[PDB]
């Protein structure tokens, strides 16, 4: 997730902030931001969809 | 031709002071 | 519509004994709350200056493509559990998940 | 609703970036572009398209 | 002379509403605005006259103060320094008496300062749009030429994996502003080290820190790419190796280490301790970036190395920890009481308070508060700034007919 | 319970690992890849079982 | 905390008064 | 016009053959839409809110 030229609050590298983002997920606020992050992560809308 | 004096690693230097 | 209006009241009075214990376990999460953030909430317009005594003057905004001198203002977050009133606003917000 | 979101307000002969990150249209009711610029023909859209 | 004896007797204050400073802020607007007053201070309003010398408005009644937008200007550091610099005014006004050819007589202060005799309003940066004043006295080469004695640097950038994104673009303009704090009689590489230690750049050794060369390890570190595991053994044992090398050209001085990384769980003792047991080679460590890694090591390799550690959090705290090693290096010079007291000429540059091509007459000023009545002497250890004075190069000139 | 216990060592192992941008690696992590043998031989004997 | 107006990611939440709206505070 | 071509519509409402084609599904829609349908001074409260 440090593709935006800075790590997010809710990302998945250490296992707080993971526990974290999935709890964040499951709130269901803000999961399709998290969402197009982890798109653009793995590539992007070409080929990480 | 560089500078003939110059000043560093005295012994009275109080290096606790890392901030 | 007024028999309506009447099955809504009902069932606010229904559920009225657990909005009351609602509101006491809330009440309770916002002292915590406050006691926790109460006057924590508080930043400077630059993130470098840690105090109201350093957030006076002007600085340097490196954030629109042009470099210009912004004020320092020691302002407070919009939700910020300064209170118990706030404490609950902001708990609610929360609750929400907004 | 398919391909709308892509055309951007683009600056003139720049070859640029968009400015702001909301589709736009040269039609009455649509978004329209103001202060010099245009709508092209492609940008990835919202939410990195 | 003068300012070290009215700073010996200066008396710290935290109160100036019952004490007004009274002083001409150079970036004061025109305009007689009444309001345009800190709490603590009540602001000059001069009377310009239109000097031939000089080519502005020039005040000789009072010295004009410039204090950077980045820094506030009714605080208690900027306050005290104003109050005890009125002396320098008066001695400003008795120099200039004795010689009318003098230009711009400065003492560039150690909290940002800086307060040149003849009273001028600021180049074009008092209040303009798009004109943002970026001007800092620390920064300027005839304070870091006065303010310490020639360099040997190296700058170890930390290009490992956990580096990419913020941290690497902090860490890239970090070392073009380090650079651009070097002179011509400094000498500097850059090394880079993931798991493998690596010049950045075409240079093997340490260079001479001119433009050209400066501008070739700006373009290495701004061509650099983070990827691979970190190695804090085999970078120092490079950066204690090329500051062994005596077959080139040096100034054999002041040799230090930039360690420019993020943090980690490695110490690297006995690298130390093999290569730098007697303390020769000091090692500034800067923690760049917005991370939550552990800083213990790197705060422990700056003190057993006779170091300094500076946080760098964000773009924007860059300018202030260049400034800040040199303000490190200087306690060998403060030390050394009148020796270290010598008029030095810096390279021809373009004054700032635009008059051309001038070379400025660099002398440091010494806090001597106890001396000869000894007390704690806590920060006794560092200037309290630099005095300059500018000869013009057309002043020059006009002594070879 | 002695199967429980090494699941739940096996969690924490897993809890403990941190992943970083390009490559770089923890310190740490070569002990938690290094200590991933001994869960499988556990694994793998209680499956023998 | 970026002002208003400024450049902003979602996830960031750096977004001081606001919130991060179509990549700006 | 501004319903220029809102009979696109149509080909698409076809598909609710298959919704007919599938038996508990539709049996459960037609209960609770039969159900909504007479409640509806309920929904003139949520309206009139
Ligand atoms: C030059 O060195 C002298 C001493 O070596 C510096 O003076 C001392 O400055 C410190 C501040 O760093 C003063 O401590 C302060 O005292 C006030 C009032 O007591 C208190 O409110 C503060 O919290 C802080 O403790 C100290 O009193 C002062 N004098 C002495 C004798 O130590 C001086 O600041 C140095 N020059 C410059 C330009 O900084
Ligand atoms: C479930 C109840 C939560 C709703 C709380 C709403 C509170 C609205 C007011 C908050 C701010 C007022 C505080 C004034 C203090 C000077
Ligand atoms: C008194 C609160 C009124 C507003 C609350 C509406 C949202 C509550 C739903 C809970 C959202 C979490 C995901 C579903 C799991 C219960
Ligand atoms: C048996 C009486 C049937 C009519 C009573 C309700 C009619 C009004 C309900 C309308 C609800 C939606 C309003 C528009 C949106
Ligand atoms: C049968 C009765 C149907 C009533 C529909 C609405 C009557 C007018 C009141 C509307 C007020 C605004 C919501
Ligand atoms: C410092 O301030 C006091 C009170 O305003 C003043 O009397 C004194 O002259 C000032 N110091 C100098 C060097 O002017
Ligand atoms: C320098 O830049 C060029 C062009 O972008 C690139 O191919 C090369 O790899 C860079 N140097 C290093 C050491 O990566
Ligand atoms: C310097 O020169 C000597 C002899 O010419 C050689 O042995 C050595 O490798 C050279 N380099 C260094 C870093 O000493
Ligand atoms: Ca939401
Ligand atoms: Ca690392």
């Amino acid at each position: 997730f440090n593709f935006q030229d800075e790590t997010p609050t809710t990302n998945f590298d250490t296992f707080p902030a993971a526990i974290l983002t999935v709890f964040q997920i499951l709130t269901g606020e803000d999961w399709n931001a998290v969402m197009y992050h982890g798109i653009e992560s793995q590539g992007g809308v070409s080929k990480g969809m | 031709k560089g500078p003939d004096v110059c000043f560093d690693n005295n012994v009275l230097e109080d290096y606790t002071d890392c901030g | 519509l007024k028999a309506v209006f009447d099955c809504v009241v009902n069932s606010l009075k229904n559920v009225l004994n657990i909005l009351i214990v609602y509101m006491l376990f809330m009440f309770i999460f916002a002292v915590i709350a406050v006691q926790l953030f109460k006057g924590k909430f508080f930043y400077c317009t630059d993130e470098s200056k840690e105090l109201e005594r350093d957030c006076r003057g002007q600085y340097l905004d490196y954030e629109k493509e042009e470099v210009e001198a912004q004020p320092r203002q020691w302002k407070k977050y919009d939700f910020h559990y300064d209170n118990v009133l706030w404490a609950l606003l902001t708990l609610f917000t929360v609750s929400t998940g907004e | 609703y398919m391909g709308k979101f892509h055309k951007a307000c683009f600056p003139n002969s720049t070859d640029a970036e968009p400015v702001g990150d909301f589709p736009c249209g040269k039609e009455a009711p649509a978004r329209l572009c103001e202060g010099d610029t245009e709508c092209r023909e492609y940008w990835p859209g919202p939410n990195f398209g | 002379l003068e300012a070290e004896k009215v700073q010996a007797a200066h008396q710290w204050r935290e109160d100036f509403a019952s004490n007004e400073v009274v002083y001409y802020n150079a970036k004061d607007d025109l305009d007689p605005e009444k309001n345009d007053s800190e709490p603590g201070s009540q602001r000059i309003k001069p009377v310009f006259i239109e000097d031939a010398n000089f080519g502005r408005q020039i005040s000789y009644q009072h010295a004009a103060v410039h204090i950077p937008t980045d820094i506030y200007e009714g605080s208690t550091i900027v306050l005290n320094e104003l109050n005890w610099t009125s002396a320098l005014d008066e001695v400003f006004k008795k120099n200039r008496e004795e010689d009318p050819s003098l230009l711009w007589q400065v003492f560039g202060s150690a909290t940002g300062l800086a307060r040149y005799y003849p009273a001028s309003p600021w180049v074009d940066n008092s209040r303009t749009p798009n004109k943002i004043d970026l001007y800092d006295v620390r920064r300027r080469p005839w304070y870091i030429q006065g303010a310490a004695s020639p360099k040997d640097m190296l700058i170890l950038v930390d290009v490992s994996g956990s580096v990419s994104g913020l941290t690497l673009k902090l860490i890239r303009t970090s070392v073009s502003e380090m650079l651009e704090t070097l002179s011509d009689d400094d000498f500097v590489n850059v090394a880079s080290f993931n798991s493998n230690a690596q010049d950045v750049s075409c240079f093997q050794h340490l260079v001479q820190a001119n433009v050209r060369n400066k501008k070739v390890l700006k373009d290495a570190v701004n061509n650099i790419t983070a990827k691979g595991i970190t190695d804090y053994k085999k970078g120092f044992s490079f950066a204690f190796e090329q500051l062994l090398n005596y077959n080139v050209s040096r100034a054999n001085c002041n040799k230090i280490i930039m360690l420019f990384t993020d943090g980690g769980e490695e110490r690297a003792q006995e690298i130390f301790n093999k290569y730098n047991k007697d303390k020769k080679v000091r090692v500034f460590t800067f923690s760049v970036g917005q991370h939550n890694y552990d800083r213990g090591p790197i705060q422990w390799m700056a003190c057993e190395n006779k170091g300094y550690y500076y946080e760098i959090p964000s773009i924007g705290a860059i300018r202030i920890n260049t400034q800040e090693y040199l303000d490190v290096l200087g306690r060998p010079m403060v030390l050394a009481g009148d020796k270290a007291k010598q008029v030095q000429w810096t390279n021809v540059y373009l004054d700032a308070l635009e008059l051309g091509l001038v070379i400025t007459g660099t002398l440091p000023v010494f806090n001597i508060t106890g001396q000869f009545e000894n007390k704690t002497n806590l920060k006794n250890q560092l200037i309290l700034g630099v005095m300059g004075v500018d000869v013009s190069l057309e002043d020059i000139k006009r002594l070879t007919p | 319970y002695m199967i429980l216990a090494t699941i739940i060592a096996n969690c924490i192992v897993l809890a403990l690992e941190q992943h970083l941008p390009d490559g770089d690696k923890t310190p740490m992590s070569e002990r938690l890849d290094d200590t991933e043998p001994y869960f499988i031989g556990i694994f793998c004997f209680e499956a023998g079982i | 905390c970026k002002g208003k107006g400024a450049k902003c990611s979602r996830l960031m939440y750096d977004c001081c008064t606001g919130s991060c709206r179509s990549g700006k505070c | 016009f501004i319903n220029l071509s809102f009979l696109r519509l149509f080909r698409a409402a076809r598909l609710i053959k298959l919704l007919r084609q599938g038996y508990t599904i539709r049996i459960l829609l037609w209960t609770f839409v039969q159900s909504f349908k007479a409640l509806p001074y309920v929904c003139l409260l949520i309206a009139m809110l």
